[PDB]
Formats: C-alpha cells, structure tokens, sequence
RNA sequence: GCACAAGGGAGCUUGACUGCGAGACCUACAAGUCGAGCAGGGACGAAAGUCGGGCUUAGUGAUCCGGUGGUUCCGCAUGGA
RNA sequence: GAUAUUGAAUGUUGGUACAGCUUGUACAGGAUAGGUAGGAGCCUUGGAAACCGGAGCGCCAGCUUCGGUGGAGGCAUCGGUGGGAUACUACCCUGGCUGUAUUGACCUUCUAACCCACCGCCCUUAUCGGGCGGGGAGACAGUGUCAGGUGGGCAGUUUGACU
RNA sequence: AGGCCCAGGCGACUGUUUAGCAAAAACACAGGUCUCUGCGAAGCCGUAAGGCGAAGUAUAGGGGCUGACGCCUGCCCGGUG
RNA sequence: CGGGACCUAAGCCGAGGCCGAAAGGCGUAGGCGAUGGACAACAGGUUGAUAUUCCUGUACCACCUCCUCACCAUUUGAGCA
RNA sequence: AAGCAGAAGAUGCGGAGCCGCAGCGAAAGCGAGUCUGAAUAGGGCGCAUGAGUACGUGGUCGUAGACCCGAAACCAGGUGAUCUACCCAUGUCCAGGGUGAAGUUCAGGUAACACUGAAUGGAGGCCCGAACCCACGCACGUUGAAAAGUGCGGGGAUGAGGUGUGGGUAGGGGUGAAAUGCCAAUCGAACCUGGAGAUAGCUGGUUCUCUCCGAAAUAGCUUUAGGGCUAGCCUCAAGGUAAG
RNA sequence: GUGGAUCCUGAGUACGGCGGAACACGUGAAAUUCCGUCGGAAUCCGGGAGGACCAUCUCCCAAGGCUAAAUACUCCCUAGU
RNA sequence: GAGCUGUAAGCAAGCUUUGAUCCGGAGAUUUCCGAAUGGGGAAACCCACCACUCGUAAUGGAGUGGUAUCCAUAUCUGAAUUCAUAGGAUAUGAGAAGGCAGACCCGGGGAACUGAAACAUCUAAGUACCCGGAGGAAGAGAAAGCAAAUGCGAUUCCCUGAGUAGCGGCGAGCGAAACGGGAUCAGCCCAAACCAAGAGGCUUGCCUCUUGGGGUUGUAGGACACUC
C-alpha cells in the first residue's frame, strides 16, 4: 500500500516519498521501526499541509532578505585609518572591521562569515566588497578608508 | 473458529469429481492468528486474510 | 437357374441417377423384400427397347450423444450472434 | 508445485518513463537509389588531399566509422545513367549496444513477520496459556484455497445366459 | 498317595488359546536377524488441540520374519518393491 | 466401630484457557474420589427379637471455664505455630 | 375453479380459466386444405360420411405402502467393560515335605592363585502334594437338578499366579500370548428407537349364491429362460351384415 | 416550487478466474443468487436487468434497516357436531 | 341458602339461617430435590463461611438472610514495566442458563433401504435424524421488479396457467414462472452531502470525534441560493 515515508529509503525521503511498499512488509517494519505513516487522506493532506507552509516560509524568508539587503549595499561606506609615507599601511581592515562598520554606522547586521574578504585590502582607497547575501545573487559594498589624525 | 470482524467460518459443500461422484467436503477459511487492536488493546485473535488487505490495522 | 446365356469376349459409357410410387410377400413390434408406372436430366442403341448395381439368396446392428457439408427454417424486447 | 499469510538487499534477463544511435545497391553508375516537400548551395586552422588501426555492416559490392599523423582545399545543381539525384528537418523498426527508477521471474545473503515441545520475570500457591526480556532458526515451516502422483488403509459396486 | 520299559515323529522348556465340540504338532516365549527413527524422534489415538513413545534419548524405542543349544542360511537383483 | 465434620492414587469434574460446522473435546488452578494412610473401650451380664450401642465396674481421645492450682511473661517480651 | 353471502349445507354471484367446433407442416407459414416435393404430377395427414361438453355409477390404469402377512440386510441417533478381553491404583491368598546352586568359612596343596574335599547357604517361571484355579479321559444327563452340570481319576499349585474393591478402552469401534476369540446366555461385525407398513421377478392365504360363455402350457424379443410386452386362444358391447 | 456554476446518493464491492450449492436447470450455449479462496470498477458525463454475448430501446438505483393484514399448527380451555 | 367433615360403608366426635360444605375473582403460605446457583453429591443426601436471633458459665447446638458462573455499568487497586495495561476486590442488575407439545419455522450439518427391474450420474432427499434461536404465528416484503402494451406498481396466500415450457445415463423420473381472477391493504426511518456547539490533534490554520438540525429519491432526488 502506499506511505508517507519519514526518513530514508536509498535516501532522506522526508518530503513523501509515495510509493508501493508491499503492503505487509510495509505495515510490519515501517510501524514497528515509524520509518513511514498510512498514506490516507488525513496525513497526505497534514503533509502538504507542513509542506506548503515551510515553502512559503522559506520563500518569503529569501524575499524580504535579499531585496533590501542589495538595495541598501548599493550605498557607501567610509572610515578612517592611518597610513605612513609611500602608501605601506600600518594595517589591514579585515572583515570583522567592515562588519563592526555597518554594525555602529548603518545598522547592517551581516554575518562575518557571509561577508568575507580574503585579500585583507592595505590600500588607502575604494573598493567593492561583494557580499553572500543569497547563493544566486550577490551585492557589492563600496567601503572607504581614509588618514586619520 | 472464525474471523472477530465478519462472518467468515468453515463451511461445507461437495466434492465432485470424474464422473461426478458426490463425496462430501469442508471448505475452510484463511485466517491467522495476528495482533489487532479491536478492543483497546492487542489480542492476537483470529483475522481473514480477505479482510486485513487494507482494512483494520494489525 | 443359366447354351433364346445369367457363361466367354470387342466398342461407347457411369442408370452403381434425383423426387416418388398404384399394389403386393413376410412379419407381435421394430425392421426387411419385389414393384409396373409419372416427372427432370442422361448413357447405350438407326430404331425398337434396356439401364434406379453385380444370375438370386449372407458381406451388417437401432436410440441417445458427438463431427462435417447445404438450408424460402426458428432464434426468450428490437437487429445480429 | 502456484497463491494469501510473506519482505530488504547483491548481482541477473525482457518491457515501460528518460534517454545513445544506426541499418538501405536487380542493373545502368564515378558509385550503395527508398521516396515524398522545401533545394542554388554547403564543410573549410572550431583545418583539404594522402596515410595508416580499430568498431560495425554486409546481397564479399564494398561502405561507413571512429584514433590519430599530414595539411588547403573537398562536396554540390549542372554533362550522361535510369522508374526515380546525392549539402540540412524527420519517419517507416529491415539493424546493436550503455546509464537512472519502477516493473515482473529466475539463482544468491540478511532479517521484521510466523513459529516455538529453549529459557528469566510477572500474571500465579499453576510443568495449561499470555504479556514482557533474551536466544534459535526464519520467508522456511504451519495454516486456507487449486492442481498433479501414489493410495484395497477405507467405502459403493460388478463379475451374463443356453446347458 | 506313581505302572513301567524299548524306539521314532513334533515342539528347546514353564506357560496361553477356539466361555459353550478341537488344549494341540497351534500362539507366545528368552535368542537371532533385517529395517525405521538425532528428539517437537519414528510409529500410534484424534477433524485440532491434547496425549502414548517417555519424567526415555541409537546398548533406547517401534515394524516384519525365524524361534533355545551344535554345523550352516548356497546362486539369481532379469521381474516387483 | 464402617464411613462422613481428616489426607490422598488411579479416574472423573474442572473458573480461566486451547481447540473445533454446531453439539462439544482437552486441560491449569481447585475439588471429588479407599479398595490405602492417621484415629479415643474392655469385661461380665440383660430381654423374645438390640447390643465391644443397654445395665454394672474400671478407663481413654478433642475442646471451653463459672472455679482450681503452681510457672513465666506483660516488648533479647510469655505463649501459639 | 378460487373466492364472496349462506345452518360446517343446498342456493345466488363469480366466465379468471379448460375441451371441442380445422387441419397440415419440425418451423416460417397456409388453410379444407396443408407437407413433401422443381412440378397443374404422385404420395403422407384431414373434410366431404359435424358432436362434443359437465356431472354420477361401474370396469381398468398411474402416483401414494396401494392385496394381506413375511425377510435376511442398510443408514442415522442413543445404551452398554455389574459377564467377558486388556490395562491402571490399592489390598489379600498359596496347609506341608524334598532337592540342593551361587556365595561364604575351614583343610589339603601349588612359588602364586589354578584345583580338590569338608562345614553354613537356601537360589529355582525346581520337584511331590492340600485350599484355590483350568478343564482332559471316560460314564449319566440332553422336555436334565443345571438354557453347558454331576461321579472317578487329571495339570498347575512362590511367579507370565489366583482373587476382592475402585477406575479406563463403546461398534465404520475397543480388546486380543491371535481362535474370526470376547464385547451382558446374541458377534465374519453388539443391543434399543426412528427412515419403515424398507424391498422381495419368492412361498402361503385371499370370507355369500345362482346363471350364460369358456382357454392356455404356443411364435419373436428380453442381463432372459419358474418373470415381462406384443401376437395366438377367451369373454362383454356396438356396427358390416351373409361375407365364413 | 424554481437552477443544473459546484458537492452527495450505501467499496475490498459490483463483478472476474478457480472448486461447490440452491434456483424446474444435473456445466450444458447456462442467465440470476449464495458460498470459501485470489484479482479488482465506475460512482450520474454513472451503474444494474431484460436466460451466453454485443449496439438500440425499455424498466430500476443494489452493496443500510423496520413493517400488522390475508398464511400454518393445537398442548390446552368454552360450547357444539 | 340447609346437609356435611371426598373416593368410602362406617365407629367416634364436631359446623352450620350471626349463615357452613360448595362455585368464582384477587391474595398469604409453599418441606427437599430438580437450570439448582455457598461446597460436594450415589435427586430428593452430607458439610461450611459472614451477619441477626434463641440457649449454656463456656465451647458444642439450633432458627432467618447473603455467599456459583458468564455478561453490562460504575468505584478502588492495578505486576512484568516508569506511566499504563492484563489481572484482582466491591455495589448495582423481574439479564441468563432449563423444557416445552411427540405440532407449526428460520438457518448449519445430513444419510441409507428404495426406483432406474443390475448400477456408479440421478431418484430416494435437503426426506428422517442431530444442532442453535425465538413468535403466536415465523420467513419474505415497498422494485438496481415484472413486462414488451395506448403497461402494472410492497409482500404474502388461494384457483388457473400446468403436468405446458424446460431439466434428464434425453432413462427412471423432476418440475416452473409471468400474465389473468381472488383473500387482505401501510408505508416508512438511517447513512452520504451541508449547518450550529464543543473535544482533541496541533493535519501549526487545517483534520476527525462526538450529540443535534437535515434530506431518502430515477418523471432522478437532496445540499446551495432563493419563493413558501
């Protein structure tokens, strides 16, 4: 008969995988170890029920985050730090540097690791920091750095 | 001897063979002795196996 | 019983046909036998006339149930099957 | 022996939903021509000619293919063939292969059900059984259906008349 | 309250049997032999549970044949199991 | 005194329970079941019928105080089992 | 007819329904014609030579037991192990005499037990023989005293033994040292009640009188030969009527 | 009473293969129904029946349930034949 | 309304016009066994526990009531196993076992003799018998029916159809239906869909679970909207 499986059968199939169990091993194992439930209307509907609600939960989770996330990154940022003759900065602002930026200026609230930025910059200039806001789309951040003092 | 959920028991009838002898004959039923929960709790009693495909939960 | 061939041979042929059948023998019944003659096609023979198996008597057994061919037949409402 | 109780695999042989493509001459012929439409053009350093190995086919005519060296030319309407012209879209199943999931069967190992006339506890002063917990096998066996073989162990009968 | 002896047949012996015709050369017997059975033995009773085997475990338990003891059980596995 | 207010074997009955068209069969616990085990009376007479049952003597078994008595103990506390 | 009203009745209603008047052909179908057949032919079945219907008596027939008695046997449901066969639990009985095993002790004796002889020994499905049990040879009984005995002798008589009490095996079965033996005087399949008034091609019996007539023991067939059908022979009634 | 935007009208069942039974019907071409196995539908744009089966037509909505009346019998009572 | 205490003679003794015997209606009592029910049981027998009562100085003894099993409700417990269950204890229960009449009826088993001149299909016959249930009747019953016409409209039973169709070693034998005419006369509820309330599951905003409102049909009906 058929069953809402739980858990793998060649793999995690927790999103349903109907399916023909033979009925009486079916019943026997998947009750005895809950791998699956009955495949009646009341759980099939429960089903697409928790399903539908999680996709349009994760949808809108990736709407709402990534719009303003880029609109606001198309902005500016700018800080100060002290530089020496010939251009050899005295350091380097790492990402934990931008991200304590746009935490105490904009209010950003990105991740360290979200936002990364391997080349540590030693320039006394812009530059474009792109971001991980979403697998499939990604934004810049213009962030400056100025003498100070 | 008999199935708990519906009527199905041994019955009889006849057993013609060549030359359409009547010898008389039992004919019996395919039930097994497999949990169920028809009362509150498991009793492990008789059950048709006609009526357990997709039908009471073992 | 057949020498007037029913016996021997030579030619053509398939009447070793189809529907029948007045009237008779035998028989408890079933059944069996002879049959002139009518019609449709024929064979032999110029014609007449013969041919509905062997010169005559034994060479075969029913009903039911099955198979094949033909049917102006019937065909569980109607038309088919 | 088949089926329900009674399924999971590892490989395995067909068919499905996705996929991979190749087989084609009676002769005429430069040849290997199946046609019906679009057809005056196509591939060329994302490389000609030639060269060689392997895969395939075959009406043993030969073709194609792919692996690559060598490298600037090959192919085509048009000249002739004959029933029908060669560059791109397809089919007719004539012809062989590999991958994923089901699909059903064959032969392999595991365990879930089924058993317990194996035990420990409780029900319970109980050598019945029945719930729990371990072990043993285990898709077996037992059980219900259908079929085949054997079956005087058993049952109902028959075994003529004249003389 | 024993008749005995000589000689042979049958059965080793004691025992059991056709109440109500036959007490025996018949039956059984201890012995031999073949065969089945690895324990939920096999066989048996019963439609099934449940029981005999057996509070047994191949020197133990069932089935057939022959019947102590001395010598031997010879050939044929074509036919049927 | 023979048996029942004492026990138990074979065997039967048998809550629950296991089986099985029905009826019903098997069986746990439990209980029945002597033909067994344990148990306190014996000696002389009496009438026409009864008598180790009646009469006359000596006795025994189980149990309770209205009393009787001596013992211990009333919480390493007598006593019962 | 059922049915309705009606004294359990007669009667009234009730034409639902059945038979005949038209038959032939399997059927379509046709019609005093129809079927067969190619066919106005021939032949088969009918009219043209119309009389049936509903009751009552009587004869006969078929179904019910069907003329009366008679089986052996079969099936179903029940009763029986108080007789007998076996088994289980628990008790009880076997008067007396003889034999003498194994073993044990001693003596002899061998290097050593082997071996021999004496003393105790009381084993035996042992012997003789009472009670008890079984009946094997002969007589009487066989309308007996007795629906299986008595009289004399006979075998066993401490292990397969006899026996009391209680219990189990119930018939398509049980039991059986095994004879076709026992299972309540019955057993090659116990007894009681039902199917059941089983069936009988078999035997026996079948009840008042007179009168008219008057046979057969033959052919065919037959799972049939002592049975049954047809025909042959008999009788009764109506016709042809003078055919024999 | 009006509309067919949309929803319901009795599922492991109607049926089918296998082995039987009863319907007058004996597996015969065998409808219909009940049975024990396995397979298993539509569900109104639908389904069942009209003696195999198919199309048209005709009739009806199963797999839910109850229902007195005319009907059979007399052990017994009252009265009478 | 004047003889009666039986059959049944009596011998004896007593009741009755304040009203007997007798007849009918409704009641009280009803030893023991028996489904038998506290346990056992060789039917009419024996042995107990708990309460109340009689009596002894105590036991001993005696009178009344309750004390079987299954099943339904409820309460307290509730082991393996932690909750929980199986199970155990208690109160409510004109609940229930049994035959009956040797009959009628619904269903489950289920023969043989017999007939076919044997006999196996068949008949005997779903007969006898056995089993389980109730009723005065039971079963069936309002068309997923008959039927083929300007068609009837729940079942049941009677006469016809009819010993016709048909079944059958196509034998023996078995055996209808509908139309038609009669006896009676009654049609109804549930599920499904939708709606009100609540409960649990969170099927997390959806699901089923329970009472109620609902509607029941083939010219299709109902829900839904509306007219009533």
């Amino acid at each position: 008969m058929k069953v809402i499986f739980l858990q793998d059968v060649k793999g995690k199939g927790k999103k349903g995988e109907v399916k023909n169990v033979a009925d009486g091993y079916a019943h026997n194992f998947l009750i005895k170890k809950g791998l699956a439930v009955e495949a009646n209307a009341s759980n099939i509907s429960a089903l697409n029920g928790q399903k539908q609600k999680e996709k349009k939960e994760a949808i809108a989770e990736l709407e709402q985050a990534k719009s303003l996330k880029e609109t606001l990154e198309k902005l500016t940022v700018e800080l100060s730090a002290k530089s020496g003759e010939g251009g050899r900065l005295f350091g380097s602002v790492t990402s934990k540097q931008i991200t304590e930026q746009l935490q105490k200026d904009h209010n950003i609230k990105v991740d360290k690791r979200k936002l990364e930025l391997p080349d540590g910059i030693r320039a006394l200039g812009y530059t474009n920091v792109p971001v991980k806001l979403h697998p499939e789309v990604q934004a810049v951040l213009k962030v400056h750095v100025k003498e100070e003092a | 001897r008999k199935c708990v959920i519906t009527g199905k028991k041994t019955t009889a009838g006849n057993n013609r063979s060549h030359a359409m002898n009547a010898s008389k004959r039992t004919w019996g039923a395919n039930l097994q002795k497999v949990r169920i929960l028809v009362n509150g709790k498991p009793k492990k009693v008789y059950v048709s196996a006609r009526a357990l495909k997709s039908g009471k939960v073992e």
